């Protein structure tokens, strides 16, 4: 099939590099239980001298 | 943890596998062929519904072959980020493709090539934004997604093996001659590593380039490289003999592993907790495909070897890291895996789970109670143990720095009651009705909690030496009679022993321990001294003890199953076959019934008399009274939302003799059952019967049964209720007798007559309810006020 | 918080008419910590870090010249001794060899050597004189030696092993990588003495080089050589500088004759010594820390040589500070931080300051930082079960007290033998002055503007403060000096300890000692029953009730807190919470008929088994209601 069919990542001599679609974006979702492991929360402080 | 064998995908047309990739988003497993047969499907679901598949699945989901080449492939990998899949070939044809929204339809959409190289290892970053070829010539070019070359550089040295840092800020490379060099993002130098892990095998002279080949070398992802107190996470292994664990890249004291095979292929584990080595192994006096199991420290977990001779060459887990995929010749294997899962279950009804956070140093333990729907959390950083009696738990920890472990026990709630501290290693712990003991390699420890009758023993002020509550510390091979109190400064446990302990059981009034040379010892818990040795030719693995200590069950290191008798110094053994047995338990009321999980087949089996298997998925809490309590723990890792339903992880199946009865009770009349009943003559038996007959409004046949109980409460109540006119007080009065209160207040209501309604609740103790019920009801002043400062002293007690 | 001196050896062998003095120069410290060196004029020195003796004899005649700098190699195995020979020795060394140090590799620059440095990863020697630096590789055992224009004083290597700085009392300070090419160079005004690399650390995991001029200042430096503008000022010309492990601290000496110790930032936390003339070289003892270990880590070990010839160790140790009000802990972690626990689910929540916190009081839903020159307060949403904290206000006033507390809408402060009143705002509003000082202080709840308190002085009477009255209003008289004092729940009775560890109890009716305990640490009192008295010795701890026999645990820790059938046992900064049964105090009241007493006590959470049996006696000593 071949849709695209251009060589990529500049392999041959004449430019020819391709465009791949990044939108379909496949992300883990994190467990509770690993959720609770930021209790211990970061506060800085503020600092204005 | 367990290791078994499941489906086995065939072959699609005669041709060797030899790459096989799992992704961990979505299940797409995929596997190279020998004439360009690339095949991507989907696998089938572990665990449906609440029980077996009428239709036991059995469909491949997706199944299409991207074939497009000509040659063979060997470099497979997938885009965890997005859909796109890299595939290369021998000829240097590296193909990218993606999913489009069609009837299952991968097409093309990265064809480059380059001519006249040998790509050896592609690899992608773990944010999944850039792309790392490497040639056998030493170019090496890496690739954004969208397809903007980085940098094309040239290398003077040889390249054989790739890695990526959890940080993509640096790569490690590995040379066909044998050593490791760290390089920038940028391409430039940093410096090579040392290795100790080959001794006597390297030349004396030089280390940094011997004459072995590199197998493979895995950093796991999600790791800290910038820190030094951490478990180790980057190995290094070489064709065939050691294999060298580092926590960092710039640690100088690394882990040794030696393992007698040749390595193929050295996999992490998703969770960071084991890894599995797959190769060939001549152990066995011909060539056998294996892979062995190591924990992050090292110590050889467990061995999977394939009923074929042959080679084992690619490993793949899955999302959740229950199953293992493992292309060997033509065929991709699916091994099931049981892990530890440390859990715990009271009689109460509450379940301690223990989850490992990612840091794989901290854990969260959860209680959660079975009939209120209460979840409790608790934050414990180290776990050893984890065990669990009628009403309280026990948890072993361990302190880093002073070589102790603290054992601590805490009741439903959570709440740490009387916690000690020993210097003895937790190898094997138990704890019965009144004991704590815990065994190390050598050593033996017992502690008293609770007295004789039934009390705890930390709060007593009689007598000015210890009567109650001591703890004894002895040793296995010599010095049989108990000691005295101990202490973590007087106690030695520098002295070590032949023969070491295996196993521990406890009783009422028996302990056993185990010996891995095949001998049983037997304590009596009045005074320690030993009576009686046993004798078993293989070491004994799990070990479990009947109820009034008649009976014992032996669980093999290899997986075989028998039944112990235990007799004054002797030894029989009741033949019961029943191989590759993982999971045993003895009733705790039935002195003879128990039951036995084989391979995810369930068994309860009275008298030697096994019954038909059930399909089950998950591990037994408890053996009831004719009823096996199954949780499924690997639903409860995976909650969407954070709600806990018993109706779903909870499942009771009944025994055959339970259902008979019940069927022959809503079949058949009243007096047939009760003289079937007789024979039985149990406790839950007549506590059904007497419920039925209360159901169907009878009081002779209840009276009957609760004389047959010996409940003198019961015959109160019935002689209470017999003296009733109306048909709907009775009812409603026997539905507040069980447990309910609101279906005896709704009955009210159809009857009317709201007073019995309000003086129940008041009698019943509820002071919030019948201030709900008076409010606008009838404009009672008196009792409004009466039922306002009951309510205001219940407040504040 | 607390430094103390741990061994002394001094050198008094000056031989007068003779180049050879009785000055130290340097004082090399091993990773391990178990073997420290020095170097004398024409000799070495070795020293056991924990108690101050040779293990080996004094090595002379090695060197005809001065020692000038001696440096280990990170792994405890080699020697770098460069004299004013123009010559550079590299020793093997190993503990458990029968020799355990012998010469291995000897080579020489044109010139007298003046400074020298090892590489933490590839064991690479840098060695630069005048006139000449040159770089060593154990490998090819083949010296590269090169030429400069000006004698190199000071040389550090990067804690990466890719970068190398040096300095030279010219003004300038060059960056250089392994290949020794001129990276980065800087001009200064000024000589150049010290310089070092900040340690990598997973939360910053950039390095930048610290160098101290001459000129009163420290300055950071990058890597392509671009100040990052710090320039800190100085009232004395540093000498040396030395980083901690991970970055923690920084150890600077120089004129003053004292060795002080700094933050990474910048901010004075103490002093360790004053040795009376210039300190020339002073070193932290480094610490190993396990896969996951726990411990606090207070302990902190320095080793100083003085210009006269005394080569000091000092021992640091940190004071604990803590507050607990209700259902929060919040207790001071390594310095500069503050850790607020919760008894229930154990989780943390951390507060980062830049400055040393000096007090933790924590009153309703308010948290009280005091930091060095700062005052901050935090606030709490009731109504999330997490606690989100929002800085309200901050007060820039200097205030200096041993012992700080916030009550609502007010601060006060104890100073020697004053109290001061301080509003939120800032300005001071009442004074109290005392006799002697004023030890302990607790305060007790009341209206806003109206809180009072109790006043514990070194002499030992007990005052009462309040707000509004201005007026001590003197509660008793003890002869002994107060260590800590509390408080009924009904505020009947008192319990004080003296400095001997001896409790007491007076009746605040009636002045009368009725209960008096030898060996006691720490006491609590019930905030339910107002009648329990636990009180916890150096081992055991006991629960008391009223005319009745004391309960014995044999539980390790000091008692902090008492609630309804809970006890707060804290071991060295971690506390756990004990349950205790109430079913001995329950017979016991039941056995003299005091039935309101036995169901009061009965009411703090037993088991529904005791709740029956007390429903039984009860019912047949006709108490229908109870």
């Amino acid at each position: 099939m071949a849709a695209k069919g251009k060589q990529g990542w500049g392999f041959g001599g004449k430019d020819q590099n391709v465009k791949i679609d990044t939108s379909q974006q496949d992300q883990k979702k994190q467990n509770i239980w690993e959720q609770n492991n930021e209790d211990l929360i970061f506060v800085p402080d503020l600092t204005q001298e | 943890m367990f290791v078994f064998l499941s489906k086995k995908i065939g072959m699609p047309n005669n041709a060797k596998i030899e790459a096989v990739c799992w992704n961990k988003e979505q299940g797409w497993i995929a596997a190279g062929g020998e004439k360009g047969i690339l095949k991507v499907l989907k696998i089938e679901d572990q665990r449906q519904k609440d029980g077996s598949n009428p239709t036991t699945t059995g469909q491949l989901l997706v199944n299409n072959t991207l074939e497009y080449h000509t040659s063979n492939v060997y470099l497979v990998t997938w885009n965890d980020r997005y859909r796109k899949l890299t595939s290369v070939e021998e000829n240097g044809i590296i193909v990218v493709w993606a999913y489009f929204r069609e009837l299952q339809l991968w097409k093309e959409e990265m064809i480059n090539d380059r001519k006249k190289s040998v790509v050896r290892d592609l690899k992608w970053s773990p944010d999944g934004q850039k792309v790392c070829i490497a040639y056998e010539d030493g170019a090496v070019i890496v690739g954004s997604v969208e397809g903007s070359p980085l940098w094309r550089k040239e290398f003077p040295h040889k390249l054989a093996l790739i890695e990526w840092s959890p940080d993509s800020k640096m790569m490690i490379f590995g040379t066909p001659e044998g050593e490791v060099r760290v390089y920038d993002s940028q391409g430039m130098e940093m410096q090579r590593l040392k290795i100790h892990c080959l001794q006597k095998l390297i030349d004396p002279s030089k280390s940094f380039s011997p004459d072995l080949p590199l197998a493979a070398i895995d950093w796991f992802p999600q790791a800290k490289m910038y820190t030094d107190d951490t478990p180790p996470g980057l190995c290094i292994a070489y064709q065939c003999g050691r294999v060298q664990l580092m926590k960092n890249e710039k640690d100088d004291e690394p882990v040794l592993i030696d393992t007698m095979m040749k390595i193929f292929t050295v996999k992490w584990n998703p969770s960071g907790s084991m890894f599995a080595i797959s190769g060939t192994q001549d152990e066995n006096g011909e060539l056998k495909g294996v892979v062995q199991f190591y924990s992050n420290a090292g110590h050889h977990l467990k061995t999977l070897r394939v009923p074929g001779s042959d080679r084992v060459t690619g490993v793949s887990w899955e999302g959740s890291g229950l199953r293992i995929a493992m292309a060997v010749n033509q065929a991709i294997f699916f091994a099931n895996i049981k892990p530890d899962h440390k859990w715990a279950y009271m009689s109460d009804g509450t379940l301690a789970f223990a989850y490992q956070k990612i840091d794989r140093v901290e854990y969260t333990i959860i209680f959660w109670d079975t009939i209120n729907n209460k979840k409790n959390l608790k934050f414990v950083k180290n776990l050893c143990c984890l065990r669990a009696s009628g009403d309280l738990c026990c948890i072993v920890t361990e302190l880093i720095g002073y070589d102790l472990w603290q054992i601590d026990l805490c009741n439903s709630i959570g709440s740490p009651i009387d916690s000690k501290q020993i210097n003895i290693y937790p190898n094997a712990v138990t704890m019965t009705k009144t004991h704590i003991i815990v065994c190390s390699q050598d050593h033996v420890y017992a502690w008293q909690y609770k007295n004789q009758v039934e009390r705890l023993t930390t709060f007593e002020q009689q007598t000015g030496l210890r009567r109650v509550g001591r703890e004894q510390a002895w040793f296995i091979d010599k010095e049989n009679d108990s000691n005295n109190q101990y202490d973590k400064d007087t106690y030695d446990v520098e002295p070590q022993s032949e023969d070491v302990i295996c196993t521990v059981a406890a009783n009422e009034n028996f302990l056993l321990v185990a010996r891995i040379s095949g001998t049983i010892n037997v304590y009596t818990f009045p005074h320690i001294s030993l009576e009686n040795k046993l004798h078993i030719q293989t070491r004994p693995s799990q070990m479990s003890l009947n109820k009034d200590a008649t009976r014992l069950a032996i669980i093999d290191h290899n997986g075989n199953l028998n039944i112990l008798k235990i007799t004054p110094q002797g030894d029989e053994l009741l033949p019961f076959e029943k191989k590759e047995c993982w999971f045993v338990k003895y009733s705790d009321d039935i002195p003879e019934s128990f039951v036995f999980m084989e391979r995810s087949r369930m068994y309860i089996v009275n008298d030697q008399t096994p019954e038909e298997p059930i399909i089950t998925e998950g591990y037994i809490c408890q053996y009831k009274d004719f009823q096996v309590k199954i949780v499924y723990l690997d639903d409860i890792m995976k909650s969407p939302d954070g709600v806990l339903r018993k109706e779903e992880l909870t499942l009771e199946i009944e025994a055959n003799i339970l259902k008979d009865i019940k069927d022959q009770l809503y079949k058949k009349s009243m007096q047939e059952m009760f003289i079937v009943i007789k024979q039985h003559d149990n406790d839950c038996l007549w506590r059904v019967y007497a419920k039925k007959a209360l159901e169907d409004n009878d009081f002779d046949s209840a009276e009957n049964a609760f004389v047959q109980c010996k409940d003198y409460a019961s015959l109160k109540f019935l002689q209470r209720v017999r003296e009733l006119d109306d048909r709907e007080r009775q009812r409603a009065e026997i539905q507040c007798y069980f447990n309910k209160v609101e279906e005896a207040e709704e009955i009210y209501n159809k009857i009317e007559r709201r007073d019995l309604s309000i003086q129940m609740r008041m009698k019943l103790g509820d002071w919030a309810q019948v201030v709900d019920q008076i409010r606008e009801g009838t404009g009672q002043d008196v009792e409004l006020q009466k039922a306002r400062l009951e309510l205001g002293n219940y407040y504040a007690e | 918080m607390k430094c103390s001196e741990l061994w002394t050896e001094i050198i008094p062998k000056n031989d007068p008419n003779s180049n050879i003095t009785n000055q130290v120069w340097s004082c090399s410290f091993n990773n391990d910590g178990s073997i420290l060196l020095a170097c004398v004029g024409d000799a070495i020195l070795v020293y056991d870090s924990f108690t101050g003796n040779l293990v080996n004899k004094a090595i002379r005649g090695g060197q005809k010249e001065q020692i000038n700098c001696i440096k280990f190699s990170k792994d405890g195995k080699r020697f770098a001794t460069a004299s004013n020979d123009k010559t550079v020795w590299v020793w093997s060394f190993d503990v458990n060899k029968n020799p355990k140090l012998a010469p291995e590799v000897k080579y020489s620059h044109t010139d007298k050597v003046l400074c020298l440095a090892f590489n933490p990863l590839t064991h690479q020697i840098f060695s630069g004189g005048a006139q000449d630096y040159a770089l060593w590789t154990p490998d090819q055992q083949s010296i590269e030696k090169s030429k400069f224009k000006d004698k190199i004083i000071t040389c550090a290597w990067s804690w990466d092993g890719l970068y190398l700085g040096f300095g030279t009392m010219g003004g300038i300070i060059g960056i250089r990588n392994r290949a020794l090419e001129q990276l980065a160079e800087i001009q200064r005004s000024f000589p150049i003495w010290c310089m070092d690399w900040t340690p990598i650390t997973p939360d910053y995991q950039n390095s930048v080089l610290v160098v101290g001029v001459w000129e009163q200042s420290i300055a950071h430096y990058n890597i392509q050589g671009q100040q990052l503008g710090s320039d800190k000022k100085l009232t004395y010309d540093p000498i040396d500088i030395n980083f901690s492990t991970q970055g923690e601290f920084l150890l600077v000496s120089g004129t003053n004759n004292k060795c002080t110790l700094y933050t990474r930032e910048g901010g004075f936390l103490i002093d360790v010594a004053t040795k009376n003339d210039w300190v020339w070289n002073n070193k932290l003892k480094p610490v190993i820390k396990e896969a996951g270990s726990v411990a606090v880590q207070d302990q902190l070990h320095v080793a100083l040589t003085t210009n006269d010839g005394e080569i000091s160790m000092f021992k640091i140790q940190q004071l604990t500070v803590h507050a607990l009000e209700g259902d929060k802990y919040a207790y001071r972690d390594n310095l500069t931080d503050i850790v607020v626990q919760s008894m229930s689910s154990n989780q943390r929540i951390r507060l980062k300051c830049k400055e040393l916190v000096k007090n933790i009081s924590i009153y309703k839903d308010k948290l009280a930082a005091h930091l060095t020159e700062r005052i901050l307060i935090y606030g709490t949403s009731s109504e999330d079960s997490q606690m989100k904290y929002k800085l309200h206000k901050r007060i820039v006033k200097k205030v200096e007290a041993h012992i700080l507390e916030i009550v609502s809408n007010h601060l006060i402060a104890c100073v020697k033998n004053k109290v001061q009143l301080y509003q939120l705002s800032g300005d001071l509003e009442k004074e109290w002055v005392f006799d002697s000082r004023v030890n302990c202080i607790k305060i007790i709840g009341g209206m806003p503007n109206k809180e009072g308190a109790y006043v514990g002085l070194k002499n030992g009477q007990i005052f009462k403060i309040f707000v509004d009255n201005s007026f001590p209003i003197p509660i008793l008289n003890h002869n002994i000096s107060i260590k800590n004092i509390d408080a009924s729940q009904k505020r009947k009775r008192l319990a004080v300890v003296d400095k001997n560890s001896n409790l007491t109890v007076y009746d605040l009716s009636n002045k009368e000692q009725v209960f008096q305990e030898m060996n006691i640490v720490s006491c609590a009192f019930n905030n339910n029953f107002d009648d329990l008295l636990a009180f916890s010795s150096t081992d055991t701890t006991f629960i008391r009730c009223s005319n009745h026999p004391p309960l014995s645990q044999k539980i390790s820790g000091q008692v902090v807190g008492f609630k309804a059938n809970k006890l707060f046992v804290l071991n060295d900064n971690v506390m756990s919470t004990i349950d205790v049964s109430m079913t001995q105090t329950m017979i016991k009241y039941l056995e003299r008929k005091e039935f309101q007493s036995a169901y009061e006590i009965s009411l703090l959470g037993v088991t529904d088994q005791d709740f029956l049996y007390l429903g039984n006696e009860a019912l047949i000593a006709t108490q229908f209601a109870i």
